[PDB]
């Protein structure tokens, strides 16, 4: 757990990993219920308001726009190189 | 509920097969994760850098992976996930017997 993020309701949450840099590397993001947002370009969760903002063999970020409070937890993103490394955000959503 | 899968039990040193089945598929994405939730099958693409897992078949209806050498570590719940709206999810526990 290594950042906490806190937005206000209504606002634009971006989520942005950037690592080391690993050929023939991927990542990847899920949501505090842990089902995947992207991996590398490709979406999984779908008709969802997610959206792709830069993806690069050391940058996966994305927006999660007109934030509501139901949009708070721990998201994860996940680099599989010769091993896989975990970064974990908590978002932290303000009401009013 | 559209996605179903089974458990499985393997000696230690032998090879698992691990399947995601769905009824009725609309082609939606199907996943596999290993014990930690980290992705061993994506589609037909393993992010996964551990060469003993192998697609034994992919289609509209069916994930099927291989796990070849297993060992004890291996042990535990696998994670079939398939991207309906709203997603569903069903693991199989593979169980990991002693070798002979």
């Amino acid at each position: 757990h290594t950042e906490t993020i806190t937005v206000e309701e209504g606002q634009t949450l971006t989520l942005k990993c950037v690592t080391s840099l690993r050929k023939n590397s991927s990542l990847q993001w899920l949501t505090p219920s842990g089902f995947t947002i992207f991996l590398n370009e490709y979406p999984a969760l779908k008709n969802s308001k997610y959206q792709l903002l830069h993806h690069s063999a050391n940058q996966l970020s994305i927006t999660v726009p007109n934030v509501t409070l139901q949009d708070e937890g721990v998201y994860k993103c996940l680099h599989y190189s010769d091993s896989v490394s975990t970064k974990e955000v908590k978002v932290i959503v303000l009401a009013t | 509920q559209n996605l179903f899968t089974k458990d499985v039990t393997v000696i230690e040193g032998e090879v698992a097969t691990i399947s995601c089945q769905v009824n009725k598929s609309d082609d939606s994405v199907i996943q596999l994760l290993n014990p930690n939730r980290q992705t061993i099958y994506f589609r037909d693409f393993r992010p996964l850098k551990d060469s003993r897992f192998q697609l034994l078949n992919f289609s509209s209806s069916e994930l099927k992976v291989s796990l070849t050498n297993v060992s004890i570590s291996d042990e535990g719940r696998y994670f079939c996930q398939l991207y309906t709206d709203p997603p569903q999810e069903s693991y199989t526990t593979i169980t990991v017997l002693v070798p002979p």
